[PDB]
């Protein structure tokens, strides 16, 4: 199989660099240009450039010219691509992607996630969003939390039916906030009990709230 | 550097109907023999995937549903009968000249009838207003198309620089979308105001619904 | 008579000592007396003289890798191929590798039906960034 | 039809990356239909294939030294159309490379080419070494 | 009005300036343009021509390779058109390096161009290698 | 690559006679100036020898009875009066393209009236069936082996001499070797044809 | 005097290499390209490539270029080809000639002999070969490696209408001399062959009479 | 290489006249946009500096009484209105190809009226004699223009090859040339000989001047 | 101020070598080439060669390939050149400069004085030019027979300048220079004013006062 395996997300402050990593298996490595994309949050692919891993011979968009360094190692099969003076709209997927001839990019790397932030590790605040006819909507507001991802699951998972967890959105602040939502039956409020279970596993930690009229 | 522009933006289907996507490109990308004109899929979370190479080519291992046509400036994408797995995005790219550009994409999403959204207001939580910030929370549910238009009204005073949207993606089961506004305020900016309105139009709806509360009661 | 002119631009082939290009970007192709056949080769229709020359840019390290040599071929119908222009360069010892540039090109009878190509010692080695790397002829 | 062609000689300038030109010596300009504009650039008047050139020498100790043959033409942004690489000699005080560049090239009416380098201070401008020229099929 | 144009291939001698012959691969269209002595072409018609040469040395360095076009036209002395330099290679026992000059110029009736080295005996006369040419525009 | 055709194989001449060889090209080696075709004398045991360059210059040194002629693809080579010295083999060369190539060759022998061979038939000793043809002209000869009347091939090899000093002639060995396979037959023969004879000439023994 | 010595014949198995040399003097040594040659039993003269003393640059017969390397050593005004992968095929005279300028060839070496053979070293069997008015008699050297085997009659004092053949290849070699005398004198004068093979030290001296 | 002729040699101006001087050029050494021909000032022991480039540009700080024109082969500088301070040599320079070459000067010489100059004779000095070396020394006193022809005679027989002349720059007050001739002979020669003429041509005399002595 | 300020004169035999310099201020040195001009004695200007002195980079007048050498060191802001194998020929003033363009030469240095002699440094001799045009007498004084120039004369020690010329020196074919200083003087003054010629020669340390007599 065609293999492109890329490092694990980076988090890091503005101002750092971070060397990404792409290992290449099953081809012959020499043989393919590699080219590494951009993809900013909600947005489409960008080429940063290309690297022909035989010789180390480089070709950059002007944009990325003074942001990217490439280079291969041939004895690992591994290509890098070194970002410098990280700023906040350097925040993407990068994505490493082989070439048999500059035109398609016929296999692609699983990308790694870039983000930088003034913002350090922090464990959400968890609040009610507190119970309109036949049906109620209750859910929890899940605010200010670094870096992504949280789940939310209700009743340890025993209610799955209506429930919405809305993707996270960036503040101004420099963290995260979310809202999980589930539409019940009026007629149970107050003798069912609904608890969201929060999990932020980056700051290893579970919230469980109790969410009531 | 060329420009591609893919249209539409969104293209609404079912399974087992005929989808066909366009892209338009700046300038000229064919000569005698090729043309320089590839596309991609890509699924949320996921690296693009090649499906079609010089315009016509069926990548090895691609599903025989897909071709593509096309010469110059413009060129198509055609799925002949849409399967489950194939809401995507789809994006073409031009290999002509430096630096390749891709187009700004099209959305494959899931077509089905038109549904009203279920509107409901949330008050800040008496432990979060307590701390100095008050989020007000307006949640649309289960609706269809994905256009909504969400006003804040603070004592009727239309709000517009303090509220952020998110919308989920298309429901497993019904196909809908939900949509959360967040009206975001400090505590001294929340308790000089009475009436929270969130007022909702969408095209499910006779007329535009209002939910409001009074701060307190 | 028709103006018979050609210009094609260097093109990259995980797959041989041929180089290959491509009617792409600031190319020219006169007319159909002229084609770029297989990705490969410069094929006439007419006899007559031609002003044929070739552009190789390429990028090597010394210790990495004789020298790199590049080759303006001819095919004429009913001939073996040969050489007709050829340019050496010492390979650079910078890391990971340095850019040297060879330019061919010379007056030449061709037959109709002939056709000319570009081979060098390392293909991969070849540098195709925008300008690098071209082929072209026009008849006189 | 006038034959349209011209050749024109490197000239040294105390002023960027774009080479300088001059019209003297054995210097060829056939008519007004192409013209040496601003000391910078051949400028042609009439639409059509051209065959261009530039042969650049530099003089360097030891990035390459890269020439450019650059085309602005009339409504688009300048653009490369060749380019040529040599890696910098270690002779000392320097020593001396060539770059020849090359090839037939459509024209608009009003279009200009130039010759941009990496370092226009280390080019050699003794007789011969830098020149820049074309001529239309 | 017939196509004046010469291709000529290096040959070497065993007595600076670079000798050719006509064999192999050669253009000699007419006798409008005539190989003279194994060392010039000469033009009977004045006009504009476009006048290349290529020359590759195999040399160790162990100061720099310059290869020269030049010109003498009747009742003139000789002049240099084009000149190009490399550094010498430090492969052993030799590092093969090229040259390429051409450019446009005006030729009066009778006049000759011929290519002059630092060192011929260094030059590479292989296949294809160093070769000398001219065409009438 | 160049081929060159040299005619005729075997030039044969007597010493005061003129001679003439040829070469001919695949493709033309003549332009403005000079044809690049050049002529060797070569003896066994010895090195070429240059004669000729460029057709038609003599090389220095050169005895001025030899002379060159020819352009385009077709060449030649005379000595005006042939000396005891000039028997050789005579090769062209051309230096039009990479490679050069070198003609087949021309051998120029001593010319002198046919005559017969002798022909000697030898057993395998007790302690190899040899047939000698002594002293023919000239060179061509065939020699049959027939084992019972039986045709014999290829089972044989065949020597020749250069021609001999005094007389001018050749004598040719045949050599027909088999297992001890020769005992199972009676009549070992060689059969010789020879201009110089007026039938084929039949050499035989029998095993005894 | 321009002079080209080449060093001596080889005798080597298949698989080996050699290297030989031209030694070049009375002449400016860097002024003139040299070309080696091939020259097969049967051929044939045929080009391997060539050399500009100059420098060391090379140009191959692309049928030899994985076959030879050609060097020089200005100081001693000496070129080499060493030859690899040694097949029997590649048995023949090689000659190191000068050229003025790539055209005519105007002095050659003497030559050099290399003979590849899985063949070792084997000293001749001598095989009598017993007798109108002439009569016929002589002696096979059969089954020797390598050449040459000499051959002389009653120590040299029989010479005329001797005749001794080139050597065949079966792979040992093989020849025969011959020698025509009075059929009158078979009886008067005696018949002895004189065989010598000095790559193996042998020296046969074999009696030739009616037999 | 190509050649540059200046005319005249030498012009002759006064403070407040015009002057033009001018340059032909063995060969064309203009194009489409510019001349490749510059001027020149240079006053005895200083560098020359810089006055008008590419013909007619006058150069940064240069004053605007200075001014060039011409084309082709051809080209003239002007000073409006001459100064004291513009008595100077002039060279004009081309600049079309390798290597660069300048003119052989027009000298700016401060005009006045014709004087004659007032010849002097000086015999060897006795101390000279005692060491077998006599210099006889001719003056020519503050003459107008420069060109004077001295001719040296020793018994009426015409003298060549043992004489060296040196001249005077103008004169700062009243712009006159003075000239020294020194004929050299040893005591030995000096002592054959009685008659020592000094012949001086000048346009200010009305004929030919001649001091003399006799040896003793 | 752009300036090139050039090295002392030179005073040398046949067969030396001298490295003159020229150190650039006012402006960026690396930005402008720099050529080297002769002005042999009486003569006009003769181009030797240019240098850029980004690289180092030189192209010569033919005629100066073997006798000129010319080199920069960038972080000094200073051009040199070599002259070899010096000959009498050599003697002239050398001049560096720089140009923007290789076309006009905008700023010159003041030149250095080569001079190319096999003479050694001597004293002059001082002979009196004794006195009588008409009314107006001539007297001066021959300084002869000194290396290297210069001499200075004044008159009763500078205050007798009216009617002073002093001439160029002369070279002779000896190798040693000549020069006369004459004043015109009333002829009726010669019985009552001494007349003393002043003469030092710096290189020799020769101070000369000649009173000039009838
Ligand atoms: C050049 O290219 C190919 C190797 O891919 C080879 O087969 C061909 O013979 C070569 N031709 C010449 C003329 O070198
Ligand atoms: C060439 O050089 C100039 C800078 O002097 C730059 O502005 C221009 O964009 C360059 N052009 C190209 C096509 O690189
Ligand atoms: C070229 O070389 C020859 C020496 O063989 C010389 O006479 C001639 O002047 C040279 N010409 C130029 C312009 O370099």
């Amino acid at each position: 199989q065609v293999q492109l395996v890329q490092s694990g997300a980076e988090v890091v402050k503005p101002g750092a660099s971070v060397k990404l990593s792409c290992k290449a298996s099953g081809y012959i490595f020499t043989s393919y240009y590699m080219y590494w994309v951009k993809q900013a949050p909600g947005q489409g692919l960008e080429l940063i450039g290309e690297i022909n891993p035989s010789n180390g011979d480089t070709n950059f968009n002007e944009k990325f010219k003074s942001k990217a360094t490439l280079t291969v190692d041939k004895s690992a099969s591994t290509a890098y691509m070194e970002l410098s003076s990280l700023r906040s709209e350097d925040t993407a997927v990068y994505y490493c992607t082989r070439s048999d001839g500059r035109n398609d990019m016929d296999s692609w790397g699983q990308g790694t996630l870039v983000t930088v932030s003034s913002a350090s590790t922090k464990g959400p605040s968890v609040f009610p969003l507190a119970p309109s006819g036949g049906t109620a909507a209750l859910g929890c507001l899940v605010k200010d939390y670094f870096p992504e991802p949280v789940t939310v699951s209700w009743n340890s998972g025993a209610l799955t039916s209506g429930v919405h967890t809305f993707p996270a959105v960036l503040q101004s602040s420099g963290l995260y906030s979310l809202s999980s939502v589930v539409t019940v039956p009026s007629s149970s409020l107050g003798t069912q009990t609904y608890i969201c279970n929060v999990n932020h596993k980056p700051s290893n930690t579970k919230v469980d709230k109790k969410v009531e009229p | 550097d060329i420009v591609l522009t893919q249209s539409p933006a969104t293209l609404s289907v079912s399974p087992g109907e005929r989808a066909t996507i366009s892209c338009r490109a700046s300038q000229r990308v064919s000569s005698s023999t090729y043309s320089y004109m590839h596309w991609y899929q890509q699924k949320p979370g996921q690296p693009p995937k090649l499906l079609i190479k010089y315009a016509s080519n069926l990548e090895s291992g691609v599903p025989a549903r897909f071709s593509g046509s096309g010469s110059g400036t413009d060129f198509t994408l055609t799925i002949s009968s849409v399967e489950p797995e194939d809401f995507a995005t789809y994006y073409c790219q031009h290999s002509w000249e430096x630096p390749p550009t891709f187009g700004g994409g099209t959305k494959l999403e899931i077509k089905r009838t038109v549904a009203a959204p279920s509107v409901f207001i949330f008050p800040p939580s008496d432990e979060q207003l307590k701390s100095g910030t008050a989020s007000v929370v307006c949640l649309l549910n289960n609706f269809y198309p994905r256009e909504a238009k969400v006003q804040w009204k603070v004592d009727n005073a239309l709000q517009s620089g303090n509220s952020q949207e998110s919308v989920t993606e298309q429901d497993s089961k019904d196909s809908t979308y939900s949509l959360s506004s967040t009206l975001t305020l400090s505590k001294a900016d929340y308790e000089k105001h009475k009436v929270y309105a969130c007022e909702v139009t969408h095209q499910g709806l006779s007329s535009p619904v209002t939910k409001s509360f009074n701060r307190g009661e | 008579n028709p103006q018979i002119a050609a210009h094609v631009i260097s093109e990259a082939s995980s797959k041989t000592s041929v180089l290959q290009w491509a009617e792409k970007g600031y190319y020219t192709m006169s007319n159909n007396l002229v084609t770029l056949e297989n990705g490969k080769q410069l094929t006439v229709k007419r006899q007559g003289l031609y002003y044929i020359y070739a552009q190789v840019t390429f990028c090597s390290n010394r210790e990495a890798s004789a020298p790199f040599i590049a080759s303006l071929c001819l095919k004429s119908p009913g001939r073996f191929e040969r050489i007709l222009l050829r340019a050496a360069n010492t390979h650079s010892s910078a890391k990971p590798c340095g850019q040297q540039s060879i330019h061919l090109g010379g007056v030449f009878e061709l037959q109709p039906g002939a056709s000319v190509f570009v081979n060098v010692t390392d293909p991969s080695q070849v540098s195709h960034g925008t300008g690098f790397t071209s082929f072209g002829l026009l008849k006189l």
